[PDB]
């Protein structure tokens, strides 16, 4: 149970939708397209998210290997526990190769521009600075 | 006669003084490169040109070393360097004497070298010029 | 024998996400290089290694991409980057097999290359290895 | 095809407008360079491809320039350049036409080359693709 | 009518010889060696220059191009005006490829290394030291 | 009479040893495997050393030239004295391809990675530290 969304400058995603199967062990990615180029930003919303039966492990990595993954959960020093965040949205910055969120209410990420972000691309941004608090933001400025 | 010319990209990011494995294959004509283990090994004795630029890992490490080695010996050394950590190339051309078994591949020696996915950022260029 | 061989030098400056003309055409051996259009159109198949070397224009831009880009796809990718804004090369070299209308060329991707005039400091050189 | 390919590291420093000599020969085939002076002396006329990596030294010097001069006229020129004074390459591809006796070789036109002594950091490659 | 003035480290030219000819529309070219390496400097004197029926437009570019000219005098946002400027001597500075003079009293101006200073070039810019008053000097210093 | 004793990270030598030669013209090389990644830290010990009938030229170069070295001779203008210095122990940092000590009671060096020191050559270096005052130390820090 792996999809991986390609191409994609943003991309909202529900819980439901990158999660479409009845199994609960299931593997959501987002390969950034260029790192020298572009910084994934990450954001979710609990306003109805819900972790009764369900675990929201964030991570980040490179390259696809199972060893990697099992050995990132076992480090488990940086991984972010969605379930367990105080604020009620969550703002993730991930300057590497690829972003898994894996299941053991939705989220939009944007695949900004380093050095210059696009006109949509700092706008979406612009829009996540409402976050209420620490925050990760870009060189491009907008009030 | 024989035709051996291969071009790789780094799909994985490496680091430390470990081999590069370029499993980003464009071209392996031959098949004497193998991306599993980063090696060119040559087949067919001969005057071959490599040519390898490696990208350096932007924002974590200073300077990078990528030497072009033969056999177990330095054939050529390349270093990026940026104090300011960017995106530098080590990268070097060599035209070197091969005979067979002779495996010649880039492997850094001292840090971290930048995975590309299918960008082919860091690349491993080389072809047979002439056999004996 | 096919003999198909070109470089030429960037004699324009360029900016933006557009192919790179180099119309400093030192050899074009076979007129399979157009500096019009900026293109190299392969005419007879084989595979050919391309290498390019695309100056970063200093004092404006700190960073610079130069993908050799076959057809409508990235076949390698040049980072030139520089925080202090100095004269830093985006080069890359490639092995590519092409096939007849396969337009080769150089595409800058978000900076602002050099205009060498008659300097050649940015060049963009490539020859046919073998013909199939 | 006439086998004419050579590559040499920079074995001692160098510095300001002189004529490189990479006297670290790996590869002279055809005895065509000249480590001496530093300069590929053609014989057979027909179409070459050079290419050449000059480290400028760390430290000392933050700009060095590298034209890879064919007789008395620069055919590439290639700029080392780093503000905090790293390590960064003035490396240039060439694919010239030569006529016998025409001395393809790399001069600085500025700055300081690093000796990398047996490391060849600092290389000169250069092959015939065709004997015209 | 346009002629180019390609290698000279120096060069001194009268308004009569750098405009040669009968016709008011000409222009006159310094190609500068290489950019990367070289920065032009050019000093202007309206000691016994006239505009009367003369104008004097001093501008750059990269490359040969009428199209380019035309599309750089219509935007007239930062073409310097010889004629209308209140000090008697004019100093510019052109870190580009080509600096074109066009017509539509002398001026001298040099090639000077940009961060090498040759003996002589650093000793012709020291004499233009004395603008008087805003001026730029390069790395070499002196006197 | 030249011995160069080109692969060692650490290296200690007797007077004797670096010169097992009778006539007293002879030189000692240490050869930097890569300066873009190494620096040479030499250390000189007094507490046997004579200079009697010796003198101890410490000095560096690029390459093997025999002028070289006698123009650096004839230049004495920042050649290391080892006989005529003042303090008991001698360091020195060579960051250059090539070492020579030559002949006209011990001294070890260190040849350290010059930006990721390895845990003996920081350790060597920090034993170094004791020098009594300045001396040149590297990025790695030890009590
Ligand atoms: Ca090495
Ligand atoms: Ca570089
Ligand atoms: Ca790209
Ligand atoms: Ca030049
Ligand atoms: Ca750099
Ligand atoms: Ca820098
Ligand atoms: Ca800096």
């Amino acid at each position: 149970c792996s999809t991986l969304v390609k191409g994609v400058i943003y991309g909202s995603y529900s819980v439901s939708e990158m999660f479409p199967k009845n199994f609960t062990n299931c593997t959501w990615t987002l390969e950034n397209p260029d790192p020298t180029k572009y910084s994934i930003y990450l954001k979710f919303s609990k306003k109805d998210l819900s972790c009764s039966n369900f675990s929201l492990l964030a991570y980040q990595f490179d390259h696809f290997s199972h060893e990697k993954i099992k050995d990132l959960l076992r480090k488990n020093h940086s991984i972010m526990q969605l379930c367990s965040s105080k604020n009620a949205f969550v703002f993730l910055q991930y300057d590497k190769n690829f972003i898994q969120i894996r299941r053991v209410s939705f989220f939009e990420f944007l695949v900004l521009n380093k050095v210059s972000p696009s006109q949509f691309g700092c706008h979406v941004l612009c829009t996540w600075l409402e976050s209420c608090c620490g925050i990760m933001y870009t060189k491009c400025t907008c009030p | 006669v024989p035709k051996i010319a291969f071009y790789a990209g780094l799909k994985r990011q490496h680091e430390g003084y470990e081999v590069l494995k370029f499993d980003d294959v464009v071209t392996n004509l031959g098949n004497h490169y193998d991306p599993t283990t980063g090696k060119f090994t040559c087949s067919i004795p001969g005057i071959y040109f490599f040519t390898y630029h490696v990208l350096m890992r932007g924002g974590d490490g200073t300077s990078m070393w990528a030497d072009l080695c033969k056999n177990n010996q330095v054939r050529a050394s390349a270093i990026a360097q940026d104090a300011d950590q960017n995106y530098d190339y080590a990268s070097n051309s060599v035209v070197l004497h091969l005979e067979p078994g002779d495996e010649v591949y880039i492997k850094l020696d001292g840090g971290k070298a930048h995975g590309g996915n299918n960008n082919k950022y860091s690349t491993f260029s080389g072809f047979i010029i002439y056999a004996d």
